[PDB]
């Protein structure tokens, strides 16, 4: 199974500042890496699909980059509504797998 | 837009088709060759009233909505016009959903008839990738 | 538009079959690929499997063949059956379409001898 490793496990930031979250795959997955946001008592929300493709209805401050084994999700000017969990998921090979997640919180 | 063989191979690699769902890159380049002859604007009207669109000839009865096909299901949740772009993004996104079904690449008739069983790797050979 | 919603028991006993239903409203289940995902207590997500338009299914090997995903057009719902559950199956279960743009609200299912 493809293993996705996310870092940092936790990241504290002050609203207004920007951050970048990492997701590394155990083997190449091309551009088949997706990003999800998840808050308590809520289901996951797709933010970026296929490494860098934007999603209608998602804030423009979210952007994705990367290919192969190294990917990143960037948030330009974090807002309070952005604190929560972030997970990457690969669909290059079944079973689809998720990274361990990165928690974004107010510093 | 009419893609060059190597030009499409490189693009499809960028779009993550190499090994997706267990299918090597050569399969996709070969499929495009026989489905549309590398032409992103290719369209073909079918008997059931549906139309095949784009570089990978995606059907309007099952995959995309062109608003002119009887029992359209729009499995790819996308307008067929998006599959007629010189930008292959939408066609690749949809092709990945199509191939994820148990039928795999058999959904592409030209691929079945002219690619399956052949040395598909030859389609990406001799290219700067 | 499309709405998804999970329903089923929130408490099950070890060794029994956990069965969940996902009701789809707004369009036919015959127009998409349907999935089941779960989140374990450690903030760990697992893609359980999905069923495509042809009926073909993909199940996570981690489930050791304990899972079954079926559909019912007449009622526009799809299901999740997970047999021989253990306390290891305690989790929040979610139904969502394959594209990941439509998700249920998630439902916590606890496996306990009580």
């Amino acid at each position: 199974d493809i293993v996705l490793t996310q870092s940092p496990a936790t990241l504290s930031v002050t609203p207004g500042n920007s951050v970048s979250l990492s997701c590394r795959a155990s083997q190449s997955i091309g551009n088949n890496l997706h990003w999800y946001q998840q808050k308590s008592h809520e289901s996951p929300r797709l933010l970026i699909k296929y490494a860098s493709q934007s999603i209608s209805g998602i804030p423009s401050r979210f952007s994705g980059s990367g290919s192969g084994t190294d990917f990143t999700l960037s948030i330009n000017s974090v807002e309070t509504e952005d604190f929560g969990m972030y997970f990457c998921q690969q669909s290059n090979s079944w079973p689809y797998t998720f990274g361990g997640g990165t928690k974004l919180e107010i510093k | 837009k009419v893609f060059g063989r190597c030009e499409l191979a490189a693009a499809m690699k960028r779009h993550g088709l190499d090994n997706y769902r267990g299918y090597s890159l050569g399969n996709w380049v070969c499929a495009a060759k026989f489905e549309s002859n590398f032409n992103t604007q290719a369209t073909n009207r079918n008997t059931d009233g549906s139309t095949d669109y784009g570089i990978l000839q995606i059907n309007s009865r099952w995959w995309c909505n062109d608003g002119r096909t009887p029992g359209s299901r729009n499995l790819c949740n996308i307008p067929c016009s998006a599959l007629l772009s010189s930008d292959i993004t939408a066609s690749v996104n949809c092709a990945k959903k199509i191939v994820s079904d148990g039928n795999g690449m058999n959904a592409w008739v030209a691929w079945r008839n002219r690619c399956k069983g052949t040395d598909v790797q030859a389609w990406i050979r001799g290219c700067r990738l | 538009d499309v709405q998804l919603q999970e329903s089923g028991p929130s408490l099950v006993k070890p060794s029994q079959t956990l069965s969940l239903t996902c009701s789809v409203t707004g369009d036919s289940i015959t127009s998409d690929y349907w999935s089941w995902i779960r989140k374990f207590p450690g903030n760990r997500l697992e893609y359980m499997g999905f069923v495509s338009y042809s009926g073909s299914t993909y199940y996570n090997p981690s489930l050791k063949s304990r899972i079954s995903i079926t559909r019912d057009t007449s009622k526009n719902q799809y299901y999740l059956d997970l047999n021989s559950v253990t306390t290891e199956d305690t989790a929040t279960y979610y139904c969502a379409n394959w594209d990941g743009d439509y998700w249920g609200q998630g439902t916590l299912v606890t496996v306990s001898a009580a």
